[PDB]
């Protein structure tokens, strides 16, 4: 993974699922694992992008 | 209708350039703090290909 | 993924899912997923509006 982007993807998603209706465990671990999926289409966003240039 | 196809020709010769740079930019919407890599390419034999803001 | 294409699926799939109908956290990560799943399609789209372009 990218790092910054995995940093700035999971303040994001703790943002949009917002902390007062979330569990801070079940929070963390549904924006860890949308960032991660986030990060595995980044990828493919990444090689569609060099392609398209 | 060989001298209108050299005039076809002349015509398509003016057309043909040679040194042309060209910028491109993935995700042109951005957020506040988001990086929105952009990536230049100068066909110039050296240069120093800064940007300026 | 794409952010603010993102966050305007996010949005778009809170005002659709309306919220009176909806607890909020499965109304947040319904969008959530349902905004995913936008991107990873959208990422397809992007490759064959290229190639029809």
């Amino acid at each position: 993974m990218d790092t910054t982007r995995f940093i700035r993807n999971f303040i994001l998603f703790k943002d949009a699922l917002q902390k007062q209706n979330f569990n801070n465990k079940d929070l963390n671990t549904t924006s860890m694992q949308a960032a991660l999926q986030s990060e595995q289409l980044a990828l493919s966003e990444e090689s569609q992008y060099l392609q398209s240039e | 209708i060989l001298n209108s196809l050299s005039k076809e020709l002349e015509k398509l010769n003016q057309q043909s350039e040679v040194n042309s740079i060209q910028i491109f930019s993935d995700k042109l919407e951005v957020l506040k703090d988001a990086p929105a890599r952009l990536w230049g390419f100068s066909t110039l034999s050296n240069a120093k290909e800064g940007f300026y803001n």
